[PDB]
């Protein structure tokens, strides 16, 4: 199962740990440790969920979700039966997570390349911990994190996000929106400007970076440029989730009132906040 | 280690005038000047711009769009920059009412000025649609970004002129306005009974998805600068060591692969696929769904 | 129900995408091949793609793909194991014969050119008015390797005309040679470029350019591959 130019990179070494003991392939798969290790909690994992059917109710997918333990245990231990299977699956996840992570980067050293990819990945697993963990622990609760339900973690967001009000006007909130909403729209451009290039006119030839950058000066008198577009696009989708971790890790603890009413400082702001007119008095 | 966030070293020429092709040039402006900020991060030449007749529509029409909102915060501003300032996202422009209806004849201060502000609208993205199509003809080159422009009109065009249409109203489109196009965001799911219960709601997230794909991309070809992977069309004519070790990077990890060309056909593909199924989960509310909750009830 | 067809009609025009999608990652690398290299059997469900050929600019051919994948070059390696999936140990010098993290493409014997039909990267004292405009300027200061010691000096900056931005550092060493280092593998510190990457007594089995005025694709892919590959293969030798 070998690409037509890939027996000249599957040389020995490179793996953090364990030396050339788990230095080997699967297939298409490398394995390393952390092959094992994420195999290890996933597995396990799977095996939870499946558990909690035997005391939850049916097998239905649709219907499954682990739900964390209820606010009166606090951050303290919780019977398998309401709450105490959440708690370990969070681990398998958190433990084949992290070990996927650093797989990644065995596999970043034995090609020679920068460890960008394993650090993205990161940023999303933050938000994954600042919901499961960095979130409660910080109010108090288990029961205040997410279930592990298909349509009940969307339940768990129009519950928390409706508890202050609308949650379009939490400020970071508002910023992660616009990240992610950028993004996409450099995503749009950026997959369109290679293509058109690589596949101009029929009959013509493959235009050059040239026509690349020519082309966003005809139409917004700029060009970021090859090497830009991509620093650019780690930036974006990066910031997209850093403040939609601090949107939430704000949000309940330093500010738990309406996200609305948090506004009304720049309304009540003296040099303005009496003369008649407008909206706001 | 080194990483490739921002350049150690800058170099600048003279000002590059660009590919010619079949380009006009008379409407190519004086270059701008060359901002050192830019060029940490990316280029640092701005300019030159190109302007046709479109170009000159569109731009007139999106300040006339623009001034149009402008002065309606004015005049609910009492004319007083301190009431501008501080109430700012606040005023609103709305449709009309819906005793109104379609009829593209209402008062101003009830209405009448919406339809003022929509026609600039609606021809400034369109002779801008048409401006990017243009762009890419006079240098020989696929139209990929105006068929990609099109997705994110699709989504605009359902939001404020196809849906108000069909629901026999312009009040069912979209205020011009800061906090109120959020609570219209709001509503809308709350009247419609939870868009989380709308399936093209839920495919359209899960496309938004390209935070996923472009964080990937941008650190995949970072992570192999420093084999030229930036220079993405020589890799596809003429695959080098810096498209191989992106390739297998991707197969070692999680199994199917990716060629150079290949990574952009998943890219342009989920963008365009993000306001593709927006459009239509907006375009059967209320026409044909009344309740996503109901409706999914039936399980379809 | 009108909402149900539109959303049954989805599902199907998105398989046909990925689909579509998973084919055209096929042009490159397939048909897969077994250790040896000869065809593999399960080359998986998916069948390749229609050819689909390029038209290079400037008169340069053409390139059809999915086409005849091979190496074109020798491959200095050797099974560990019995069985397959695991890894090939070196036969030579990884450095040396380029595998592994040294591994290189052999790309066409000529320099990329861009859109008016120029060379695309020209050292700087031959390009047309260009300078450092903004941080340190690498000019003249010394090259130090990951053992500490210094390598040589850098001598010229080795630019891309059309995207004005740097990407190698002529490095003259004792000898007089210049080599050139990949711009995203060197440290320009206030006093000193530091390469993390190789140590000094390796800058000289860096691969020498042919001509002085002009760097190849196939040359740029052995320089890139050395100095990239001498993160794994200076190991008795980086403290910093
Ligand atoms: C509503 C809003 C519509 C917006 C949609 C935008 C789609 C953008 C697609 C794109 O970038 O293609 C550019 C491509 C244009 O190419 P070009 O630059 O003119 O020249 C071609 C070159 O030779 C270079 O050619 P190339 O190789 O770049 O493109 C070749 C061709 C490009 O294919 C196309 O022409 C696009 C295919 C149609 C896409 C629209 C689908 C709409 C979704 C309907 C969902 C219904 C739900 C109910 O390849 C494909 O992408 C094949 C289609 C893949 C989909 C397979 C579906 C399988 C289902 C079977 C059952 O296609 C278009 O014409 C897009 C439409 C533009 C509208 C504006
Ligand atoms: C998509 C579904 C909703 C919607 C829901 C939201 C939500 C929710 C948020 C915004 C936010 C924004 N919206 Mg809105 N918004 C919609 C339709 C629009 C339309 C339009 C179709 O004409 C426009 C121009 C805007 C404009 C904007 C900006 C003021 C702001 C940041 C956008 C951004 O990142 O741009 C990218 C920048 C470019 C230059 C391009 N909205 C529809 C009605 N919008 C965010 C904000 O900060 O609000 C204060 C925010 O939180
Ligand atoms: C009624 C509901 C409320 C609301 C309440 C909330 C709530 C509640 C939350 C958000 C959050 C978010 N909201 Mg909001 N929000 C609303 C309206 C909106 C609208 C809109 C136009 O309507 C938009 C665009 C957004 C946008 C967003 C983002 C800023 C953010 C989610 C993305 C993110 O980074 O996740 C981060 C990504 C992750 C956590 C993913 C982590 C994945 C891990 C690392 C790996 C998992 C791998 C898995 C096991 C793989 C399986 C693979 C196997 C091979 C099968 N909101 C309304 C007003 N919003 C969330 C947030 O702030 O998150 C920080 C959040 O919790
Ligand atoms: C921060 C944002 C909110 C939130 C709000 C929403 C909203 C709003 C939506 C989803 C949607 C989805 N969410 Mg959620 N969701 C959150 C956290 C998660 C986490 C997690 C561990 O952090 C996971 C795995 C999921 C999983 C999912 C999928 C079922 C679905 C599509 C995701 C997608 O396209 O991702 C992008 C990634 C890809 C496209 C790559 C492929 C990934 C595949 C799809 C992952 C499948 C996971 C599978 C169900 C996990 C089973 C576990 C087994 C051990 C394998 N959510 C947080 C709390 N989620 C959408 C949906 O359709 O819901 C019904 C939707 O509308
Ligand atoms: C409380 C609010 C409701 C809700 C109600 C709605 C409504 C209502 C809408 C969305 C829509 C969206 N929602 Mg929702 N949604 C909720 C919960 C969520 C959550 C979450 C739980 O965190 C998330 C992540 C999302 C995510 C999203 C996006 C995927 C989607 C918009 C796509 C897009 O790119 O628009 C951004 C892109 C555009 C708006 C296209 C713009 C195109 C035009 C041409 C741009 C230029 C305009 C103008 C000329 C620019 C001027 C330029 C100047 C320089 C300034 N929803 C809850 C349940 N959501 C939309 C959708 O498609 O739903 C299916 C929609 O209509
Ligand atoms: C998946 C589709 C995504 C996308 C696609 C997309 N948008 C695009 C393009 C593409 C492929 C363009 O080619 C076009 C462009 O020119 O980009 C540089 C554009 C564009 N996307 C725009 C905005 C935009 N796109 C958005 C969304 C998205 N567009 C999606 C995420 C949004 C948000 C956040 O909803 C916004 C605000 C514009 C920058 C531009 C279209 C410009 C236009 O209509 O110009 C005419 C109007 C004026 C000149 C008025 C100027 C008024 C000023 C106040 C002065
Ligand atoms: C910059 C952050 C953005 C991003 C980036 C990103 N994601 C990444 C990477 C990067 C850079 C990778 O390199 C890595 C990868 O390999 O991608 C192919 C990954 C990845 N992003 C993934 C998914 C993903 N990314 C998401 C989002 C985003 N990814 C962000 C927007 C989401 C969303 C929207 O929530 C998801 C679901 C995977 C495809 C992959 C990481 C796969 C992984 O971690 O595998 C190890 C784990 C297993 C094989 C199985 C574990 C099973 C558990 C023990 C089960 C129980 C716990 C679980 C939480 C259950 C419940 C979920 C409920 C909703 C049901
Ligand atoms: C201070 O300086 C001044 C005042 C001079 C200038 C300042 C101006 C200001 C402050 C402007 C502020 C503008 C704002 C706040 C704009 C906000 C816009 C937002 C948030 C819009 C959101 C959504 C809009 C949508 C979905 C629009 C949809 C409509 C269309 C795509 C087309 C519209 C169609 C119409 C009108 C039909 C016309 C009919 C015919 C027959 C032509
Ligand atoms: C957000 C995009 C704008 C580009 C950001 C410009 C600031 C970067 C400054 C680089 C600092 C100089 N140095 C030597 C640390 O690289
Ligand atoms: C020279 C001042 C005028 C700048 C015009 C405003 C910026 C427009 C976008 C960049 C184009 C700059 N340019 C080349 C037109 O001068
Ligand atoms: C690329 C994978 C995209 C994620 C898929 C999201 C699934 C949600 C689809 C809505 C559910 C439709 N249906 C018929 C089950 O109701
Ligand atoms: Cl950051
Ligand atoms: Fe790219």
């Amino acid at each position: 199962a070998l690409l037509s130019f890939e027996r000249k990179y599957r040389v020995p070494g490179g793996t953090l740990v364990g030396g050339n003991l788990f230095d080997f392939w699967v297939g298409p798969f490398y394995v390393g440790f952390f092959g094992v290790a994420t195999f290890f909690f996933a597995a396990l994992g799977i095996i939870l969920i499946a558990w909690s059917a035997v005391l939850q109710g049916t097998w239905n997918p649709q219907l499954i979700s682990v739900y964390p333990p209820a606010l009166e245990y606090g951050l303290g231990g919780a019977p398998l039966a309401k709450g105490g299977l959440w708690q370990i699956i969070t681990i398998c996840a958190t433990g084949a997570f992290v070990s996927w992570a650093l797989r990644e980067v065995e596999i970043c050293r034995k090609l020679g390349i920068g460890y960008h990819i394993p650090f993205a990945f990161a940023f999303a697993i933050l938000a994954y911990l600042t919901l499961v963990l960095f979130r409660p622990v910080m109010m108090g609760a288990w029961g205040y994190a997410f279930p592990y339900g298909i349509w009940t973690h969307l339940d768990w967001v129009s519950n928390t996000g409706y508890t202050y009000g609308n949650f379009h006007y939490n400020p970071a909130h508002m910023i992660a929106i616009s990240f992610f909403f950028t993004n996409a729209l450099a995503l749009a451009l950026h997959g369109a400007l290679v293509l058109s290039a690589a596949n101009p006119e029929k009959g013509k030839e493959m235009r050059t970076p040239d026509h690349e950058d020519t082309f966003f000066r005809d139409l917004v008198g700029y060009s970021i440029g090859t090497l830009g577009i991509h620093r650019l696009g780690l930036l974006l989708s990066l910031s997209a989730v850093f403040f939609s971790a601090l949107c939430m890790i704000i949000t309940g603890t330093i500010w738990f009132d309406q996200w609305v009413d948090w506004w009304q400082w720049w309304v009540k702001l003296p040099w303005w906040a009496n003369i008649p007119g407008g909206i706001n008095g | 280690e080194y990483q490739n966030i921002f350049s150690q070293v800058q170099v600048r020429g003279p000002a590059d005038l660009g590919m010619t092709e079949d380009v006009n040039l008379a409407n190519r402006s004086g270059v701008g000047p060359f901002s050192t900020l830019l060029g940490w991060f990316g280029n640092a030449q701005l300019g030159p711009i190109y302007l046709g007749s479109l170009g000159v529509l569109s731009l007139f029409s999106g300040l006339m769009w623009f001034f149009t909102i402008g002065i309606w915060f004015w005049y609910q501003a009492g004319w007083n920059p301190a009431v501008f300032l501080r109430d700012l996202f606040f005023f609103s422009l709305e449709p009309p009412a819906p005793e109104y209806g379609l009829s593209f004849a209402a008062p101003l201060k009830e209405g009448g000025l919406w339809l003022i502000a929509s026609f600039f609208m609606f021809v400034a993205v369109w002779s801008w649609w048409g401006r990017t199509y243009l762009r890419a003809q006079a240098l020989g080159m696929g139209k990929h970004t105006a068929w990609a422009f099109l997705s994110a009109i699709w989504l605009w065009m359902v939001l404020g002129f196809i849906r108000p249409i069909l629901m026999g109203s312009w009040s069912e489109a979209v205020p011009y306005g800061i906090f109120s196009h959020l609570d219209w965001t709001n509503n809308f799911s709350l009247v419609h009974g939870n868009l989380f219960y709308n399936p093209f709601h839920g495919l359209s997230i899960a496309f938004l998805g390209s935070a996923l794909l472009f964080a990937m991309h941008g650190a995949t070809i970072l992570a192999v600068s420093r084999f030229g992977g930036e220079r993405e069309l020589e890799q596809i004519a003429d695959r080098g060591t810096a498209a191989e070790r992106a390739a297998l990077f991707v197969r070692w990890t999680m199994g199917f692969n990716a060629t150079m060309e290949g990574i952009h056909r998943w890219a342009i593909w989920m963008a365009v696929l993000v306001t593709l199924t927006g459009g239509i989960g907006i375009l059967l509310s209320g026409t044909v769904v009344d309740n996503w909750y109901v409706w999914g009830q039936n399980h379809g | 129900d009108l909402a149900s067809l539109a959303i049954y009609s989805f599902w199907i025009f998105l398989a046909g995408l990925i689909y579509y999608l998973q084919t055209e990652n096929m042009r490159e690398g397939y048909p897969l091949e077994n250790e040896d290299g000869t065809p593999a059997a399960n080359q998986g469900p998916f069948p390749l793609p229609k050819p689909k050929t390029f038209i290079l600019p400037h008169g340069r051919g053409t390139l059809t793909v999915p086409g005849p994948e091979s190496e074109d070059r020798p491959i200095a390696l050797a099974r560990t194991a019995v069985s397959e999936g695991f890894p090939h140990a070196p036969t030579g010098d990884p450095m040396k014969d380029g595998v592994g993290p040294a591994s290189w493409v052999a790309r066409r014997d000529l320099p990329e050119l861009d859109g008016h039909g120029h060379n695309k990267i020209k050292p700087m004292k031959a390009a047309a008015g260009f300078h450092v405009s903004a941080g340190k300027n690498p000019i003249g200061l010394p090259v130090r390797g990951c053992d500490l010691e210094i390598a040589g000096k850098v001598v010229d900056i080795w630019v891309d005309i059309p995207e004005q931005m740097a990407r190698f550092l002529e490095v003259e060493l004792k000898d007089g040679s210049t080599r050139l280092l990949p711009m995203q593998m060197v440290k320009v510190q206030s006093n000193r470029v530091h390469v993390n990457a190789l140590s000094s007594d390796l800058f000289a089995g860096i691969p020498t350019i042919k001509s002085p005025t002009e760097v190849t694709l196939l040359e740029e892919d052995k320089i890139c591959g050395y100095v990239a590959g001498g993160l794994m293969y200076a190991a008795p030798k980086r403290k910093s």
